[PDB]
C-alpha cells in the first residue's frame, strides 16, 4: 500500500461524534495521536454538552482501525490504510442485548495531516431504567475480538463481533457490533482474507477535568487468520 | 514573540529544533512545561528519538519520571520507540525502570513487545521486574512470544 505509508510514525488524531438516543442530544470531541507501528493510541474526550446521557464504555467502540499493528505477514489484508488518503466511511449497527440499539455513521480521512473520524450517532429503543441511561456498567474496558470478511459487494469489509461490558454488579452486557465500511476514494484497495483483531484499554480520568470526559489508552494489533 | 514560551519549547522538542530550545531555555522557559495531557518537552523529546534535546532538558532539571494522563514517562516513550542512547541517558539520571502507564505496562513490557533486545537487555541490567504483569497478567516474556521475539524470549528467561 501507498497508504500504509502515510502511518509511519506518530500521526495526530480528531474526533467529532454528534448523537441522539431516545432523544436525549449530545456531542462529543476527541484529540490525541496513534502510531500504527505498536498499534498504539493516546487519547483524550469531552462530552461538550453538559453530562453524558448513555455510559463512556458504549462509545469506545464508536471513537480508526487504520491505526492498528498490521505485521508484515499481514500487510495485504489492511483495508482501512489502503484506504487512505481520501478515507473511507464506516458505518454500523449495535445491537445491546436487552436494551436499545445504535446506528452510526462515520467518516475517516486524513484532512491536512490530521486524520480525524467524524460520527453521526442515532440511538433508539432503550430502557430509561436499563443499563445504558441509566448509569449503570462500570468505567472498564475488556480485551476483544474483531474479525474482519472481506465484503466484495462494496469494495470494503464486513465485520461481526461482540463486546462485553460488565455491570456494576458483576453481571455482563453484550453488545453485538455488525459493520460495514467501504472507500471513499475509487483508488484500489485491498480486500481482507478473515482475521482477528486484538485489544488492550485502559480508561482513566484527568484530575484537572471538570467537564464529563473519558481518557483512553489502547494497543491493537490484527493477530491471524481466521 | 516573547509570549507561550512553554507551548514554543513543546513544539521544538518535538521537532527536534536544538537551536530553538537552546534560545528557549537561556531565555527562561519552563523546562517542565505541560500541556493539558500532561505531555513535557523531555516525553517528546524522548518519543521523536532527539537525544541532544533530551541531554539538555535534563541539564536544567527536566523531571525524568514525569507522567502524562496515559501514565506515560519519557522513560516509556523511549523505551517503545527503539531509542537505545536516550534509554541510557534516561537511567542515568534515575528514570523510574519499573513506572507503570495506565494498561499496567514497564518500559521491560513495551520493549520487549517492540522487539528492541538491547533496550530489554538494558532496562534488566538497571533493576527490571522480570515477572512483572500488565492488567491483562502479560509478562514482558508473554508479550515478547506474543510477537514471535525469540531471542527477547530466551533472554527474559534468565532472571
Amino acid at each position: 500500500s501507498k497508504g500504509e505509508e502515510l502511518f509511519t510514525g506518530v500521526v495526530p488524531i480528531l474526533v467529532e461524534l454528534d448523537g441522539d438516543v431516545n432523544g436525549h442530544k449530545f456531542s462529543v470531541s476527541g484529540e490525541g495521536e496513534g502510531d500504527a507501528t505498536y498499534g498504539k493510541l493516546t487519547l483524550k474526550f469531552i462530552c461538550t454538552t453538559g453530562k453524558l446521557p448513555v455510559p463512556w464504555p458504549t462509545l469506545v467502540t464508536t471513537l480508526v482501525q487504520c491505526f492498528s499493528r498490521y505485521p508484515d505477514h499481514m500487510k495485504q489484508h489492511d483495508f482501512f490504510k489502503s484506504a487512505m488518503p481520501e478515507g473511507y466511511v464506516q458505518e454500523r449497527t449495535i445491537f445491546f442485548k436487552d436494551d436499545g440499539n445504535y446506528k452510526t455513521r462515520a467518516e475517516v480521512k486524513f484532512e491536512g495531516d490530521t486524520l480525524v473520524n467524524r460520527i453521526e450517532l442515532k440511538g433508539i429503543d432503550f430502557k430509561e431504567d436499563g443499563n445504558i441511561l441509566g448509569h449503570k456498567l462500570e468505567y472498564n474496558y475488556n480485551s476483544h475480538n474483531v474479525y474482519i470478511m472481506a465484503d466484495k459487494q462494496k469494495n470494503g469489509i464486513k465485520v461481526n463481533f461482540k463486546i462485553r461490558h460488565n455491570i456494576e454488579d458483576g453481571s455482563v452486557q453484550l453488545a453485538d457490533h455488525y459493520q460495514q465500511n467501504t472507500p471513499i476514494g475509487d483508488g484500489p484497495v485491498l480486500l481482507p482474507d478473515n482475521h482477528y483483531l486484538s485489544t488492550q484499554s485502559a480508561l482513566s480520568k484527568d484530575p484537572n477535568e471538570k467537564r464529563d470526559h473519558m481518557v483512553l489508552l489502547e494497543f491493537v494489533t490484527a493477530a491471524g487468520i481466521t | 514573540p516573547g509570549s507561550d514560551l512553554g507551548k514554543k519549547l513543546l513544539e521544538a522538542a518535538r521537532a527536534g529544533q536544538d537551536d530553538e530550545v537552546r534560545i528557549l531555555m537561556a531565555n527562561g522557559a519552563d523546562v517542565n512545561a505541560a500541556d493539558d495531557v500532561g505531555v513535557t518537552p523531555l516525553h517528546l523529546a524522548a518519543q521523536r528519538g532527539h537525544l541532544e534535546i533530551v541531554e539538555v532538558l535534563l541539564k536544567y532539571g527536566a523531571d525524568v519520571n514525569a507522567a502524562d494522563l496515559w501514565g506515560q514517562t519519557p522513560l516509556h516513550l523511549a523505551a517503545t520507540a527503539g531509542h537505545l542512547e536516550i534509554v541510557e541517558v534516561l537511567l542515568k539520571n534515575g528514570a523510574d525502570v519499573n513506572a507503570r502507564d495506565n494498561i499496567g505496562h514497564t518500559p521491560l513490557h513495551l520493549a520487549a513487545w517492540a522487539g528492541h533486545l538491547e533496550i530489554v537487555e538494558v532496562l534488566l541490567k538497571y533493576g527490571a521486574d522480570v515477572n512483572a504483569q500488565d492488567k491483562f497478567g502479560k509478562t514482558p516474556f508473554d508479550l515478547a512470544i506474543d510477537n514471535g521475539n525469540e531471542d527477547i524470549a530466551e533472554v527474559l528467561q534468565k532472571a
